[PDB]
Parts: structure tokens; C-alpha cells; sequence
């Protein structure tokens, strides 16, 4: 709770802005490790072994 | 992806006799290797240029809505979409 | 909220808009309670004893056995 | 052992024994009264587990020789098509007994008399085998039903309705006596099973079939004569509603039934295209005249014109489907719309008024009546685990069979009845509450709550387990099917 | 190239019918070892890489057949 | 105000009165002989000649006769 | 164990709103998620059973409807499309 | 409001909250579980399995009708 | 008192029984249309037994339903023509 | 104040016919990008030979004469 003019905001609790994150960051992690992998397919640089 | 695999894979038989597709109509395997890396990239580019749009159009922009103000087609044009292509208007009247 | 005790000690409002009766009393009942429980309850016993235990006597079922012979007789 | 003759006796001990106790024991009346239409409700039911399912012959076959020449005699029988009719129209009378329970002190001793009366009239018209007694008992059902719109009414309208329905009621039925006499002269007799054996000359035929559908279109109104109803529906009391719903609008249906669909199979199969065009603008006609009303009894008494109509098209398709679904449909409107009109009569007792403007919000003060009104407005508009949804698709499976564009049609008929009968419940029950109008509220007593038990109970009995009524029925309604038919 | 997989082991396979196509033998244990891997996405990955390629290589086969056959087609035409 | 019964309204009451009362106020002009005379006089017969058709289009695929529907 | 599959929610249905006056808004909401997240762990193993190990089960209880040859009777039918339509409906019902 | 508190509704009204919903929601549990027993034991009966599952599932516990129908020639 | 079990009905046509000229013997008639309503069900019932084995060859089988049940389908197809009082297609028993 | 005959049923800035008009011209964008699909002729143009299955495109697999 901070009030600036007369307004307050209730400050989130430490369970919130610590799950939000380590959601994000997951979904990040996983987009970049998917990327690493099977990136060059989808770009069409290399089949998987088809040729 | 877990369930990429199972479902939509090549030759899988997950779904056994709960879905039929006759072999004639069958255009899986052509879906993945028959056609340019292009088309298999328009969703993406797509999806970054409607990104763009909306972030300039609404985070930074001088907000020419003027135009909704002075042009009668794009006050038109603006009902048009937001009243759902004027179909509960039209079909009210003409119908119930 | 999940532990608290509630405070509706009896549910709001009287059963069949009835208040209930004298304390030490019961609810005296009406001229037609009677006849009509004892003939809701003959109904039941008639239609659940009677219905389940008479003969399965139909042409769903004569046909049934019948078909299922001659099925086999063209064999 | 049971047979009819008991069955019929039942009621008529019962109207004797009150026509002689002083009308100053108002308890021993209704007391009496309710005991003899209990006793004949279980004669009825059990009746109904001593019945063969497997012969097309008439069962518990009872004579009585009124001419002297045995030419006319009481024949009384049932088979697979009138003993549900039996079962239901002695089932109804407690029902109705019980309505006016309260504000019997008014009524009187002539009241339980003159719904005794009915229901003697209405058992033997459903066990009538004779043509000619098969009339008479077929308007004596007037006499009873003039009194009690007209003693009992609510307005002076009651003079003008009751005018208006004997007078249709006699011009039907003088018009149908004038066949009954030349079918007698020809024939000889007027014995069902012997009038189902002698051919007909073609040409006798479409008179006879236009004569008796004169009588039978007024009591199942088509299109041209359902003025009546409505007016003489409304000016009745509560439990007189039901009467003229429940059981007085299932007469024209099973005369198609029992004397028109078999005794003429070619004069049937000219006309069918006539009854497919006057059911299937029925339909969509009354379905939409409904939106249009804002009296209560005159929306649902609009309800069971279209429903009504919906069961001939199911008769005339002359195939299993059609017929056999054609009698579960009357069965569920024989409950459910008599349901719904106790339902506006537990509306009517508190508070006397019909309009659904004065009505809304009383999902929050009479909430067990919500409930219940609610289950019945699915009923009403064919809702699938109920009575209505079983006869309602198997009559449009009978009629696709022989004609996809009369199915069509009346498969809109679901479309419109979906639409009032849910836009009814959400003006009369959902809403905001109106104090200027109305303030006092009370829910459904024990009487109500007990009343709407059997109706509850024998709806989805019906409408999960329809097997129990089918199975009865298959071996007599198949045999109707076909008469002429020998291949 | 020619048919290694006949009618009867195909259906005791029960391969479904528009995947019973030139590439079908070596469909049989790729779906055997779906099944005991529960059809997870990483496990079985040396048997479908040869289904896939096996389907790829159809695919090209047939895709330069009808570019000769369009080439022959545009050649007569505009020679005539 | 110890009484159920509603306390009715004239607006109301007289609205409903001559929403039933509705059976002396024709006035046999063109726009009621045209709508008796179309949508109760032509969508019948458009209705039946519908089923007829049906009928007859039923039979001739069969190959059997048409039905004297008459 | 498949007919629990369908039924506890009904069975749920029909306490939580016959009964409610005696559980309140506690014991109505209990009621119902309970019942419906067993229905889940139930759809769970069908779906280990049924779409995994190619094993699909059809059920009939009674006959329905019964004409000449009209006959819609009381069956369920769990093969491997209507097992993933399980596992998505009555997850998403106990989440909800 | 106030005349809210004396409408007797089976589902229990606005802001229902009995001084006893926690024995009363035990009971609800323990009624749910007996007529479901029931349920389990004709469902187990009734059910059909026309392929041997591919490996042990928990139905073989309890179920039989496994590998039944394979002679589907002379069904019924 | 009828006797324990399922009905009994005698399976021949009615003698005396002529097509020529139906309206002659009335006792007859209601026999022969009696009759013909029990084979008509027993022709029912034979296409019902015909639609199970189809339906439980569809299960088994699986995805090879189309050449292990064609034999079944055909008959099954073949028996439901004339069924009885359904489509235009009518039998002539 | 008496009530109105017909008091059972009882987007401003635009008109019915207006707004019709301006659905058909909605819906015509449909129709002529259906006709520019049409136009097209993407049948003529695919890249591959229709797809040929072994055992005459699996007659007897699919139900045909054995
Ligand atoms: C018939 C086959 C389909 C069955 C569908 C069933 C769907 C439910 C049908 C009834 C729902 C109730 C709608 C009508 C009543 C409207 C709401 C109402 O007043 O009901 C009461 C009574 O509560 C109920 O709604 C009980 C009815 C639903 C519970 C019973 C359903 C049992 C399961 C459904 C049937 C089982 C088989 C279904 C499959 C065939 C609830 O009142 P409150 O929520 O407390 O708020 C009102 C305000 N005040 C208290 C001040 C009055
Ligand atoms: C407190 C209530 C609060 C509201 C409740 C809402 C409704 C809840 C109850 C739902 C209704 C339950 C009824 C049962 C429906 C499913 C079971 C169908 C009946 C059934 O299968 O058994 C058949 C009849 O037996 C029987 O069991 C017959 C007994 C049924 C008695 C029903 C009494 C209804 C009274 C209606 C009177 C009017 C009747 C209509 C004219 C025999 O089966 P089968 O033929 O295959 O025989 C085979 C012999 N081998």
C-alpha cells in the first residue's frame, strides 16, 4: 500500500509476482530449448532424416 | 506437443475406428513436404505484422481518429464491424 | 469461511408454507392425506410387484424366438 | 376377477350414494367422493396387468342386448388402443376431485356428482365396441360439461360459451348420426368387429368418411372450428379445464382411430394429403397465434392445439412409427397439459387474475412452484427424457417415411413451441417482482405437492422407459395398420 | 520400387486405410513401439525418421512425375 | 392490505378487455379480404399441392402410377 | 467404473440442488467439485485404458426407445475420440 | 431482505449457511458413496470388451467380459 | 388361467382363406391378417438379429469392417427391404 | 394513459435498409472472393500426380468385390 495523492495501490503479495515469473521464464526457457531443437525444421534448413 | 504425436502424426494409430478418412482424400503426408517453406512461415509473419499494428496503434500513436470525426465512410465502417456486420440489427427487423 | 459455523439454525421458511405444530404435538393430518397415501402406495406395490413378475407375454419377444429359429433352420 | 362391467359400476355407485346424503355433510361428500375415484383408478390399473398383449382380439368382451332383436346390443371391450385412454380418464377424476377441495363448501354435493357422471360417460366411450351406443355415449358427455361451464363459471360468459360449444357439438353430431343410420340400414348391424368385415362400395366411402369427420374435427379442432375451445376453455373452473384438455380433446383422435383409419383403409388413403395439409397449417398457424396472447389458459389452450394436430398427422401415416408414437404423444398431453392447467390454477386460487403482465418475479416468492412449472414448460416443448419428446419424434419418423414434406412442416412445429412456451415461463416466473400489482404471495400447500407428484412420476417414467406402454400396444396397433392390406 | 507388405499382415496390424499405402511395412513397428512407448513424442524417434523419410521420398517421386507430365503438356502446346 | 387478489389496473384491465374483444371490430376492408384471401385461401392450396407433388414424385420414381388423390 | 464416468455428476447435480437448503454454499460447492473431479481421475484412467491400451468398451443398459425397428436404446460407446472429448469436458468442468 | 428469510426453497435460499453444513456435507458424501456402489458393480457387469487390451489395465480386475464377442457370427 | 411360458400360435394360413375375393369368409380374414402381422414381426425380428451381427462384426473387426462385414452388410441391406410397414417398398407376402 | 394494441413486444444510428444494404455488401465480398477462387482454377495447377494405392487402390480393403 503507497498512496501518492490520496489514491493507495495494495502492493501483490510475494506468492503472486514469484509464480507469475517463474511461469514466464518456463514458457521462455521451453520456447528456446523447442527452438533448439526442431527449429531448423520448421525452417526448412534440414529434414529430420528424410534428407 | 505431448499430444502432437498421438493425433496428428503420420500413419498413427491412436484414433483406430473412431475417425475414417478414405484413402483418396487423404493429403496429410503432402502437408508437411510438398510445398514451399513460405507458406509454412505466413502464419508467423502474420501474427508479427498484426503485433506491430496493434502496438502502433495503440501504445505509441498520435491517434488520428480525427479521421472517425470528419469522414463519414470510416464513422460507417467503424459501426460496421463493432455492430457485428449488422446482423442482429437486419436480421431483427427482417425476421423476428 | 470454511470453518465458521452458520447461523441459519433451521432453513428459512416453513415446509409446504405449514408452521410446525404445538411442541409435544404432531401434524394433524388432513381428510385426503390418508386414502391418497394408501392408494400412492397400493400404485407402487401394484405397478413394481405386478408389472415385473406377469408373464413377458409380447410379439417382440414370440417373434424374437421365432426368427431366431427359422434363422437357423436355413442352414 | 376384474372386467369392465365393475370399472363402469364403480362410478356410478359412487354419484348414486351422494345423491342422497344431506348436503350439510360437506366432509362425507368429498370423503365419498374421493374413495370412489381412488377404488376406480386401481380397478383401472389393475386392469391393466390382466391385459394380453399378444392377441388383436378385444379383451374383457362384455354384452348387454338393447334392441330386441340383439341387431344393437352393449359391446364392451378394450384392446391396446383405448385401455391407456381408460387408464388415463380414470386417473384424471381424483386429480380434479382434489382441486376443488377447498372452496368445495360452494360447490356443493352436484359437483363430485357431475364429475362422477363424467367419468361413468368417458370410461364407456373408450370401451364401446357398437357404433351406434359408441354416439350416444359420445354426447352424453355434454349435459355434465353444460353444467358444470355453466353453474360453475367465472363470468356471465358462461352463458355465451357454453351456447357456442353445444351448438357445435350437435351440429357435429347430427351430421355424424345421419352416416351411423345409413351405415346400420346398409349393413344390417353396428357391431364394430362386423362393420370391419363387410366392404364398402367406393362411392359410400368418401360420404361416410366426410360425415364422420365432421363430428371428429370439431372435438380434435383442425383449423376451421377452433373457436370454440378457447372460449369455452377459459370460462371453466380449474379442475373443468382438465376435463375438456385431458380427456374431451382425445375423443376426435381415437374416433379416427377406432372407426375411420381401419373402417374405410380406401377412403383413409384418398384423404391423407388433406389431413397433411390442414394439420401441417395448423401447426404453424396456432403456434404462432400463441405468441400473440396474453391471457394465460388461452396461451396453453393454444398449446394444445398444435400438439393435438401434430398427433393426426402421426395417425394417418398408418405405419408403427406414426401410430404407435401418435397414442404416447396423447398419453403426455393428457399430462402435461393438464398438468400446466393446474399450474394456472394454483396461479388463479390466490390470486384472480389470468394477465401475464400483472405476473412476474415469482421465482422469488413461490419458488417450489417455479420449479415445477418450470419441469412442465419442458415437457410442453418436447424436451428429450420426457413423455412428450418420445411421441413427438416418433410421429415424425412415421410421417418421413411417407412424406418428407409434411415432416418438414411439422418439425417447425418444435421450433414455435419452443419459443412460448419458455417465453411464457420467463414473463410469468423470471423477472423483478411488481408490488404495486401484487404483494402477498403463498407457495404450493400439501395438496398441490402431492397433486403434482403423479404427473412428475409418470412423465419421465414415460419418457426414459417408454418400453413399459410400447410393448402393450405393438400387437393391436400393428394389426390396425393394415386391414385392407393382404401382402 | 515394390510392395514388401502383403494384404493379411497389414490388417492384423490394423493399419487405417489410406495409410495402408507403399510406405506400409515400415509402418508395422513404428506403430508397435508407439503403442509401448505411449505414443510419447521423443521416445521412437530412429523408427519414424525411416517412415518419414520413406513417405518423403513417395512424395518426391510422385511430385516429379507430374512435372514431367506438365512439361510434356506445356511442350505441346506451345509447339504445335 | 390483508387480500391476495390483485390490485388491477384500468390502463391494464381495458387493454386486455379489447385485446379479447376483438371479435366486432372487423370492418370487411381490401387489407382484411386480401389477407383472408391469401394467407388463408392460397397457402393451403400452395400446401397441398406440395404434398400432391411429393406423392406423385414418389411414384413415378418407383416406376408405379401415379395415385388418384381425389 | 465407466457409468460413475457420467453419473457422479448427475448424482452431484441432484443433491447440491435437492438438498442445498442442508449444505449451504459450502457444502453445495463441495458436493459438486467433488464429484466431478472423481469423475476426472475416472476419465483419467479411462483414457489410460481406452485410448492408450486400444481397448474401447461399449455399454448398454436398457432399451430405450423399442419400435418395429426404431431402436435408440441406453448405450454408451467410449472409443478413442469420445475418451479425449472426456478428458477435455471434465477437466475443464472440475477447473471450472 | 426481510421477507426473503421466510421462503422455503430446496436449493436454501440467498446466502443459505446452516449452523451444521459440516456434519450434513459428511452425511451427503457417505449417500453419495452408498448409491454409487451400486452403479460400479452393474456398470462392471454390463460392460463389453472386444480387444485384449495391450498391456495390464485396471479393468481386468473386476470386469470379464474381455475377448467375448470375437465370435460375432452368432450374436443375438 | 393361461398357461406358463410364452404364447403359442399355430404358424399356417388360415384355410378357406381366398385373395380372389378377401370379403367372403370374415372369420378367415381376421386370421389371415393376424398371420401376416406375425410373419411381418418375424421378418422384423430376423433383420434386428441381422443389424446386431452386423454391429458387433463393425466392433470386432475394427478397421477391417469393410471386407469382413461386407457379407453381413449385404444382408442385412438386403433383408431390411421389405421389412414391413416402412418406405414404399412394400413387400408382396 | 391506455396501453398500446400491440404492447407484448416492445444500433440507432443506422436504418434497416441501410444496414441491409451494407450486409449485402458484406456478404458480396464473400461471393466475390469465392468467385476470384473460382477464377483461380487451383485444380489445374497441383504439384503431384493423384495419389495410386497397391491391390487396385485397395478394392477389396475398401469394400469392393472380392
Ligand atoms: C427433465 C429432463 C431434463 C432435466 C434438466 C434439469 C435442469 C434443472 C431444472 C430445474 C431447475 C430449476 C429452474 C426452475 C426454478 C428456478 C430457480 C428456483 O427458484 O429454484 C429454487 C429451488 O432450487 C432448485 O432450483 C431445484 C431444481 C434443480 C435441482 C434439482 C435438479 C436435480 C437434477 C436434475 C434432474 C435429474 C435428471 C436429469 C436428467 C434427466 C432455487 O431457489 P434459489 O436458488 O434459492 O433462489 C430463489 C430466491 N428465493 C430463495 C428467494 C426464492
Ligand atoms: C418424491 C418424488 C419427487 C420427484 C421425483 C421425480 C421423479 C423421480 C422418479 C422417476 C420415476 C421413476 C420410475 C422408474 C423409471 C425407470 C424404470 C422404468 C420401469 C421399469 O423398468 O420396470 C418396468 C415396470 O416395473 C416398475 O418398476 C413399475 C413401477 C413404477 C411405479 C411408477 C408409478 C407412477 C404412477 C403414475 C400413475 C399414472 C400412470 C400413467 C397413466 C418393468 O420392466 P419390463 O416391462 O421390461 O418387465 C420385465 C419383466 N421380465
Amino acid at each position: 500500500g503507497i498512496t501518492y495523492k490520496g489514491v493507495t495501490v495494495h502492493t501483490p503479495k510475494t506468492w503472486h509476482t514469484v509464480t507469475g515469473k517463474g511461469l514466464c521464464a518456463v514458457m521462455w526457457f521451453w520456447i528456446l530449448y523447442r527452438a533448439k531443437q526442431d527449429g531448423p525444421v520448421v525452417m526448412g534448413w534440414r529434414h529430420p532424416w528424410d534428407g | 506437443y505431448l499430444a502432437k504425436d498421438m493425433m496428428i502424426g503420420l500413419g498413427t494409430n491412436f484414433w483406430a475406428n473412431s475417425l475414417l478418412v478414405l484413402p483418396k482424400n487423404e493429403i496429410l503426408a503432402e502437408s508437411e513436404f510438398a510445398a514451399p517453406t513460405i507458406i509454412k512461415l505466413i502464419p508467423i509473419l502474420f501474427s508479427t505484422l498484426g503485433a506491430f499494428v496493434a502496438y502502433n496503434v495503440n501504445l505509441v500513436a498520435d491517434q488520428f481518429q480525427r479521421a472517425f470525426q470528419t469522414s463519414t465512410f470510416c464513422n460507417r465502417l467503424y459501426s460496421f464491424f463493432n455492430k457485428r456486420w449488422f446482423f442482429d440489427q437486419v436480421l431483427n427487423d427482417f425476421l423476428v | 469461511r470454511w470453518a465458521t459455523p452458520g447461523h441459519e439454525e433451521r432453513p428459512k421458511g416453513y415446509f409446504m408454507n405449514r408452521t410446525p405444530p404445538a411442541p409435544g404435538q404432531s401434524r394433524k393430518w388432513e381428510d385426503w392425506e390418508l386414502p391418497c397415501y394408501i392408494t400412492s402406495f397400493l400404485t407402487i406395490v401394484i405397478l413394481g410387484v405386478g408389472l415385473n413378475a406377469k408373464p413377458d407375454l409380447s410379439i417382440e419377444t414370440w417373434a424374437h424366438q421365432k426368427a431366431l429359429e427359422r434363422l437357423e433352420m436355413e442352414k | 376377477y376384474f372386467n369392465l362391467s365393475g370399472l363402469i359400476l364403480c362410478p356410478v355407485l359412487g354419484s348414486i350414494i351422494l345423491l342422497f346424503i344431506p348436503n350439510s355433510r360437506i366432509r362425507l361428500i368429498r370423503l365419498i367422493g374421493l374413495c370412489a375415484s381412488l377404488i376406480t383408478f386401481l380397478y383401472s390399473l389393475v386392469l391393466w396387468i390382466q391385459f394380453d398383449s399378444s392377441t388383436a382380439k378385444f379383451q374383457f368382451v362384455e354384452s348387454l342386448r338393447w334392441l330386441p332383436y340383439e341387431n344393437i346390443n352393449f359391446y364392451l371391450g378394450i384392446d391396446g388402443i383405448s385401455l391407456f385412454f381408460v387408464i388415463l380418464t380414470t386417473f384424471l377424476i381424483p386429480i380434479c376431485i382434489l382441486v376443488g377441495w377447498s372452496g368445495m363448501r360452494s360447490y356443493g354435493k352436484e359437483y363430485i356428482i357431475a364429475f362422477l357422471i363424467c367419468e361413468f360417460l368417458m370410461i364407456a366411450v373408450f370401451c364401446m365396441l357398437d357404433l351406434l351406443l359408441f354416439y350416444v355415449f359420445f354426447e352424453s358427455v355434454l349435459i355434465p360439461m353444460f353444467i358444470i361451464i355453466g353453474v360453475w363459471g367465472s363470468r356471465q360468459r358462461k352463458i355465451k360459451a357454453a351456447y357456442q360449444f353445444f351448438l357445435y357439438t350437435l351440429l357435429g353430431s347430427l351430421f355424424m348420426l345421419l352416416a351411423i343410420l345409413l351405415i346400420l340400414f346398409q349393413t344390417g348391424t353396428t357391431d364394430l368387429q362386423i362393420l370391419l368385415t363387410t366392404e364398402f362400395s367406393e362411392r359410400r366411402q368418401i360420404f361416410l368418411w366426410i360425415a364422420f369427420f365432421a363430428s371428429f374435427a370439431v372435438k380434435v379442432p383442425m383449423v376451421p372450428v377452433h373457436i370454440w375451445l378457447p372460449e369455452a376453455h377459459v370460462e371453466a373452473p380449474t379442475a373443468g379445464s382438465v376435463i375438456l384438455a385431458g380427456i374431451l380433446l382425445k375423443f376426435g383422435t381415437y374416433g379416427f382411430l377406432r372407426f375411420s383409419i381401419p373402417m374405410f383403409p380406401e377412403a383413409t388413403l384418398c384423404f391423407t394429403p388433406f389431413i397433411y395439409t390442414l394439420s401441417a397449417i395448423a401447426i404453424i398457424y396456432t403456434s404462432l397465434t400463441t405468441l400473440r396472447q396474453i391471457d394465460l389458459k388461452k396461451i396453453i389452450a393454444y398449446s394444445s392445439v398444435a400438439h393435438m394436430n401434430l398427433v393426426t398427422i402421426g395417425m394417418f401415416s398408418l405405419n408403427i412409427q406414426g401410430i404407435g408414437g401418435s397414442i404416447l404423444l396423447m398419453l403426455s398431453h393428457g399430462l402435461v397439459s393438464s398438468a400446466l392447467f393446474l399450474c394456472v390454477g394454483v396461479l388463479y386460487d390466490r390470486h384472480k387474475t389470468r394477465l401475464v403482465r400483472y405476473y412476474g418475479g415469482l421465482v422469488s416468492t413461490m419458488p417450489n412452484f417455479s420449479t415445477i412449472f418450470f419441469f412442465f414448460t419442458l415437457a410442453n416443448m418436447s424436451l428429450p427424457g420426457t413423455s412428450s419428446f418420445i411421441g413427438e419424434f416418433l410421429i415424425l419418423v412415421g410421417a418421413f417415411q411417407r412424406n418428407s414434406l409434411v415432416a418438414t412442416l411439422a418439425a417447425l412445429g418444435m421450433i414455435l413451441g419452443a419459443a412460448y412456451s419458455l417465453w411464457l415461463y420467463n414473463r410469468v416466473v423470471s423477472g423483478n417482482l411488481k408490488p404495486d400489482f401484487l404483494h402477498k404471495f403463498s407457495d404450493l400447500n400439501g395438496r398441490e405437492v402431492f397433486i403434482f407428484i403423479p404427473f412428475l412420476v409418470g412423465l419421465v417414467w414415460m419418457g426414459v422407459y417408454p418400453k413399459v406402454f410400447l410393448d402393450c400396444m405393438h400387437t393391436s396397433v400393428s394389426n390396425l395398420v393394415q386391414h385392407g392390406k393382404f401382402h | 520400387k515394390k510392395m514388401i507388405a502383403t494384404q493379411e499382415e497389414m490388417s492384423a496390424a490394423k493399419i487405417a486405410l489410406g495409410s495402408r499405402d507403399m510406405c506400409a511395412h515400415l509402418l508395422i513397428p513404428l506403430n508397435k513401439c508407439r503403442q509401448a512407448e505411449f505414443y510419447l513424442p521423443w521416445k521412437c524417434e530412429d523408427e519414424r525418421h525411416v517412415y518419414e523419410k520413406c513417405e518423403y521420398e513417395l512424395v518426391m517421386e510422385r511430385m516429379l512425375a507430374m512435372k514431367k507430365i506438365r512439361e510434356e503438356e506445356a511442350l505441346a502446346k506451345q509447339n504445335k | 392490505g390483508g387480500g391476495m387478489e390483485t390490485n388491477k389496473n384500468k390502463f391494464i384491465e381495458d387493454w386486455g378487455s379489447a385485446r379479447e374483444n376483438l371479435e366486432h371490430n372487423f370492418r370487411w376492408t381490401r387489407r382484411n379480404f386480401a389477407l383472408i384471401g391469401i394467407f388463408g385461401i392460397a397457402l393451403p392450396i400452395i400446401v397441398y399441392k406440395g404434398i400432391v407433388k411429393d406423392f406423385h414424385m414418389q411414384d413415378e420414381d418407383a416406376g408405379r402410377p401415379h395415385r388418384k388423390f381425389l | 467404473m465407466y457409468l460413475l464416468i457420467v453419473f457422479l455428476p448427475l448424482l452431484g447435480s441432484s443433491v447440491a440442488g435437492f438438498f442445498g437448503r442442508f449444505l449451504g454454499s459450502e457444502g453445495s460447492a463441495i458436493m459438486t467439485t467433488t464429484c466431478v473431479s472423481f469423475s476426472s481421475i475416472l476419465s483419467l484412467i479411462a483414457f489410460y485404458e481406452v485410448a492408450l491400451g486400444a481397448s474401447a468398451c461399449y455399454l448398454r443398459i436398457a432399451p430405450w426407445i423399442s419400435s418395429e425397428m426404431f431402436d435408440a436404446s441406453w448405450g454408451f460407446l467410449f472409443d478413442s475420440l469420445t475418451v479425449v472429448m472426456l478428458i477435455v469436458v471434465t477437466f475443464i468442468s472440475s477447473l471450472v | 431482505g426481510d421477507f426473503r428469510a421466510k421462503v422455503w426453497s430446496m436449493t436454501g435460499g440467498p446466502n443459505c449457511r446452516p449452523k451444521h453444513w459440516r456434519r450434513n456435507t459428511a452425511i451427503a458424501m457417505f449417500g453419495v458413496f452408498l448409491v454409487c456402489i451400486p452403479i460400479a458393480k452393474l456398470s462392471a457387469k454390463l460392460e463389453q470388451r472386444p480387444h485384449m487390451p495391450v498391456r495390464p489395465i485396471p479393468s481386468q480386475i473386476w470386469c470379464k467380459n474381455f475377448g467375448t464377442k470375437d465370435d460375432y457370427e452368432k450374436e443375438h | 388361467g393361461r398357461k406358463k411360458g410364452l404364447p403359442e400360435f399355430e404358424e399356417s394360413a388360415p384355410d378357406g382363406f381366398d385373395p380372389e375375393n378377401p370379403y367372403k369368409d370374415p372369420v378367415a380374414m381376421v386370421e389371415m391378417r393376424e398371420h401376416i402381422v406375425r410373419e411381418k414381426w418375424i421378418q422384423i425380428e430376423k433383420a434386428k438379429i441381422l443389424r446386431e451381427k452386423v454391429k458387433w462384426c463393425y466392433r470386432v473387426e475394427g478397421v477391417n469392417h469393410y471386407q469382413k462385414c461386407r457379407h453381413l452388410v449385404q444382408q442385412y441391406l438386403d433383408s431390411t427391404r421389405g421389412v414391413g410397414w416402412g418406405k414404399d417398398h412394400r413387400p408382396i407376402s | 394513459k391506455p396501453l398500446s394494441v400491440n404492447d407484448e413486444l416492445m444500433a440507432d444510428t443506422v436504418g434497416k435498409y441501410e444496414a441491409l444494404a451494407w450486409l449485402s455488401g458484406g456478404l458480396g465480398f464473400f461471393v466475390g472472393l469465392g468467385l476470384l477462387a473460382v477464377l483461380n482454377d487451383k485444380a489445374s495447377k497441383v504439384p503431384f500426380t493423384p495419389r495410386v494405392y497397391p491391390y487396385d487402390n485397395l478394392r477389396v480393403e475398401l469394400g469392393g468385390e472380392p
